[PDB]
């Protein structure tokens, strides 16, 4: 059945999408 | 962390967003 886990490139893609301009894996 | 919450388990939008800068 369909699954809801975000792994690998899917998790990367999800962070690109939801973080937008805020970004992620950065330091200020 | 994020891999155990989102990949092993399932994460909600606000869990995911809180990992953003």
């Amino acid at each position: 059945f369909v699954n809801q886990h975000l792994c690998g490139s899917h998790l990367v893609e999800a962070l690109y999408l939801v973080c937008g301009e805020r970004g992620f894996f950065n330091t200020p | 962390g994020i891999v155990e919450q989102c990949c092993t388990s399932i994460c909600s939008l606000y869990q995911l967003e809180n990992y953003c800068n």
